[PDB]
């Protein structure tokens, strides 16, 4: 499913979780903060 | 055709997306169809 480009959600606002299509990858400023706060290692992706 | 698990030999790369059937890995998936 995918979102309406409407948000007439009574004034509720999901901004902060719901996809951003500026950014390439789709993840919520929400997820994007959490990936940056952690700190993982050997992502693995055909390391030299 | 290179991808991210490494590299396939045998097979043919196509544009058209379908259900995985058998799983290559890093969103890469395997079918055998038609001519087949
Ligand atoms: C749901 O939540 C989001 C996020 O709050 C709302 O989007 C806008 O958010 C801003 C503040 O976060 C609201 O306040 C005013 O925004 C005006 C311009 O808005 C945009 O400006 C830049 C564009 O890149 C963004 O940084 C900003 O987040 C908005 O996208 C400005 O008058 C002010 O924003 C300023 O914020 C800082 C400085 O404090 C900087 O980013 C910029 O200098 C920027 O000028 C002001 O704070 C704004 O009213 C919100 N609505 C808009 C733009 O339409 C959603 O609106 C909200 N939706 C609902 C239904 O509630
Ligand atoms: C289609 O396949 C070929 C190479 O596989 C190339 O045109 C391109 O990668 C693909 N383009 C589209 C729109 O599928």
């Amino acid at each position: 499913y995918k979102t309406p480009p409407i948000k007439d959600f009574g004034g509720f606002n999901f901004s902060q979780i719901l996809p951003d299509p500026s950014k390439p990858s789709k993840r919520s400023f929400i997820e994007d903060l959490l990936f940056n706060k952690v700190t993982l290692a050997d992502a693995g992706f055909i390391k030299q | 055709f290179q991808t991210r698990a490494g590299c396939l030999i045998g097979a043919e790369h196509v544009n058209n997306s379908y259900e995985c059937d058998i799983p290559i890995g890093a969103g890469i998936c395997a079918s055998y169809q038609t001519s087949q």
